[PDB]
């Protein structure tokens, strides 16, 4: 889980809170679910 | 190691392409279904994941 | 990006311009856009 | 549609019955808007009459050029002048003049024939055009002409003609025959505008009226003529002091500053499209329950403008 | 004389707060690790070119450079840009001047207005008829050179002058060192961070 | 000739000649402002 990142504006601005429509969905199972 | 899945998207198309401007919202629908299949299109790949 | 049109900003065409040559200035962006927003949906199904 | 998000939903889908599901549905709601229109507190009125009324205009060899900076620019009165027997603008429509603003204008002045009035646009060629006076393809701006007969003619062979916006003068030097009996043979004075829209403070804005400055509702605003539609809020933005406007990685403007005090404003768009009605089948329930998606539940009637809903 | 400007005569290219972004911008600018002249003002200000524009820095302690010279003859045949610090005020001005055969300060016109240890900076470049001038200041360590570090330079002001410039040269007072580098069109990838401050660039 | 519609307003007015460029579409001016002005998407043939 460390050892993949981000740098990448698209998704690292949406996850750090873009409003141009574009949004991402969170998964249905949770990383603890997984 | 395998990729299982990529991050789900949703693009809003009308707010994409006109930007809440009700002018271009109104001629944007001159297109037609072009807009909902794009939205079924990502919706689809986003229940794929 | 322009494609074509006077401004990439939208507003810039519905503030500076009127009908008989904004709605043709407006449909270079939707073309544009459009265009682009397809270009994403399709390597989107191929990535998919 | 935009009864209830039911409602919502079976137009998003173009159906009257909707299966069990999760649906992403498309803003059909009312969202009722007002103007805001926020120009600079300017009071001097900008010198048009001193170019329009000038006693005489320069030869087309050797044409004038006014700045007009720093000023109210009513163009409504000089549009409202009954001579202009012809009246074109570029990259601008005239109807918009008086609800728009810019940076610097220039205003070139002369007299030409009225045979050679057409050679007075954007990517036009001829013995005027390439030669004395040539307009840019890309222009933005104004040409305003009409004859001058009652003015200009004696033949009042004072007056003369021989790169876009280039002045250059042995020479090809020439005088017009302009008679009071000559149709096209009539001198026409002429006057073409060229308007800066680079993005430094504005100071050559029309005739209208700033509003009070409306925070937190959807409006429809305009400063120094960049409108939009969307919610204007305070912001923590460290702009420099130079900076006028701010933009988000789309390159689309993000942030404003008042031309009245120097504040600073975040834009927001209106809309909000991140909603899905969760449904049972309509053969079983017309009951829903909404997500609105990424927000927190005590901010949900702001984002949606519940109140006016 | 000469030395190679490493990354300095980066300037904010529009008056738009950008911030956490790369922005791709064409426009006339120093190229980077390039030969700029340098000149001692102690025991020199001859007329340069101006091309499409001069990056211009002072390595100072004294402030002998007190102004700057910008037109074409430079000898009342037609109007040229003077500009003035008198450390109390900043005078600008387009008249037809008659400058001296060798001009220095003292130990018709339409535009007219009023407002080592050191490095000053400044670009002049002339466009559309509009005359630009950005700066920066910062203390440095070394008497020979320009500072090997990055800074970006901000406007200072804006002259709407419309001279047909070619020719340039600085102002000295007479009874410190500068360096000059001409600028070139060229694309730069700028880096904005959260303080919407420029603070990486590439040429 | 081919065409066969509903109804046909004929607008039947004078004015002073330098005034006949107002009355097109996207015009304005003291004319096609306070006393006759076209719709924006105007369907019809100026006749003057």
């Amino acid at each position: 889980f460390n050892k993949v990142t981000l740098a990448d504006a698209g998704f690292i601005k949406q996850y750090g809170d873009k409003f141009n429509g574009l949004t991402v969905l969170p998964p249905l199972l949770t990383d603890e679910m997984i | 190691i395998l990729p299982v899945s990529m991050t789900k998207t949703s693009v809003d198309c009308t707010m994409y392409i006109c930007g809440d401007s009700t002018e271009c919202s109104n001629l944007l629908l001159q297109y037609g279904s072009f807009c909902t299949q794009l939205n079924r299109a990502l919706t689809g790949i986003a229940v794929e994941q | 990006s322009n494609f074509g049109a006077i401004s990439s900003v939208l507003n810039d065409i519905l503030s500076r311009l009127c009908p008989p040559e904004a709605e043709v200035q407006i449909d270079r962006l939707i073309t544009g856009r459009l265009q682009s927003l397809q270009t994403y949906v399709t390597q989107q199904l191929i990535r998919a | 549609c935009a009864l209830d998000p039911l409602s919502e939903t079976k137009c998003t889908l173009k159906s009257f019955t909707v299966e069990k599901g999760i649906y992403q549905t498309s803003n059909f709601r009312v969202q009722p808007t007002e103007s805001i229109v926020r120009f600079p507190n300017i009071t001097n009125l900008c010198p048009f009459g001193e170019v329009f009324n000038a006693t005489r205009f320069a030869s087309v060899y050797a044409w004038n050029r006014k700045r007009i900076s720093n000023c109210v620019a009513d163009y409504s009165v000089l549009y409202n002048s009954a001579s202009f027997s012809t009246f074109k603008c570029y990259g601008v429509c005239p109807t918009k003049l008086n609800d728009l603003c810019f940076t610097n204008v220039y205003a070139d002045s002369f007299v030409i024939r009225g045979d050679e009035v057409r050679q007075i646009a954007p990517g036009q060629t001829g013995k005027i055009a390439d030669y004395n006076y040539k307009l840019p393809d890309d222009f933005t701006g104004c040409v305003i002409a009409w004859n001058s007969n009652n003015l200009d003619s004696k033949g009042n062979y004072n007056y003369l003609y021989r790169k876009p916006f280039e002045r250059d003068i042995y020479f090809p030097l020439q005088s017009y025959g302009f008679q009071p009996t000559n149709v096209g043979y009539q001198p026409y004075r002429v006057v073409v505008l060229s308007f800066e829209l680079l993005h430094a403070p504005a100071t050559v804005c029309g005739p209208k009226k700033s509003t009070n400055l409306v925070k937190n509702k959807c409006v429809n605003f305009n400063f120094n003529g960049l409108t939009g539609t969307g919610v204007l809020t305070e912001s923590n933005k460290k702009f420099l002091p130079f900076q006028q406007f701010g933009r988000d990685i789309a390159d689309t403007t993000d942030a404003v500053r008042d031309p009245q005090t120097l504040e600073i404003l975040d834009i927001t768009p209106c809309s909000f499209g991140g909603v899905s009605v969760i449904t049972p089948g309509t053969n079983t329930s017309n009951q829903v329950a909404v997500l609105y998606q990424d927000v927190n539940c005590t901010e949900v009637p702001v984002a949606i403008h519940a109140d006016q809903l | 004389a000469y030395t190679n400007s490493f990354t300095r005569g980066v300037y904010y290219p529009d008056k738009v707060f950008r911030s956490s972004v790369l922005h791709s911008t064409q426009d006339l600018f120093l190229p980077f690790f390039s030969n700029v002249t340098w000149f001692h003002a102690i025991h020199d200000n001859p007329v340069l070119p101006f091309n499409d524009g001069v990056y211009f820095a002072s390595t100072e302690k004294s402030n002998i450079i007190r102004g700057w010279i910008f037109g074409t003859t430079l000898d009342s045949k037609t109007q040229s840009l003077l500009i003035v610090n008198n450390a109390t005020n900043v005078v600008i001005k387009v008249c037809e001047f008659q400058f001296c055969n060798d001009p220095f300060l003292g130990v018709n016109c339409t535009f007219e207005y009023v407002s080592f240890k050191n490095l000053r900076e400044f670009v002049f470049k002339n466009i559309d008829g509009y005359f630009k001038i950005y700066s920066k200041h910062t203390p440095i360590n070394l008497v020979r050179d320009l500072p090997q570090g990055f800074s970006a330079l901000e406007p200072l002001v804006d002259l709407p002058i419309g001279i047909n410039i070619t020719r340039f040269q600085t102002l000295l007072a007479l009874h410190a060192a500068y360096y000059v580098g001409y600028l070139q069109p060229r694309t730069f990838l700028l880096k904005y961070n959260e303080n919407g401050t420029i603070t990486d660039a590439v040429d």
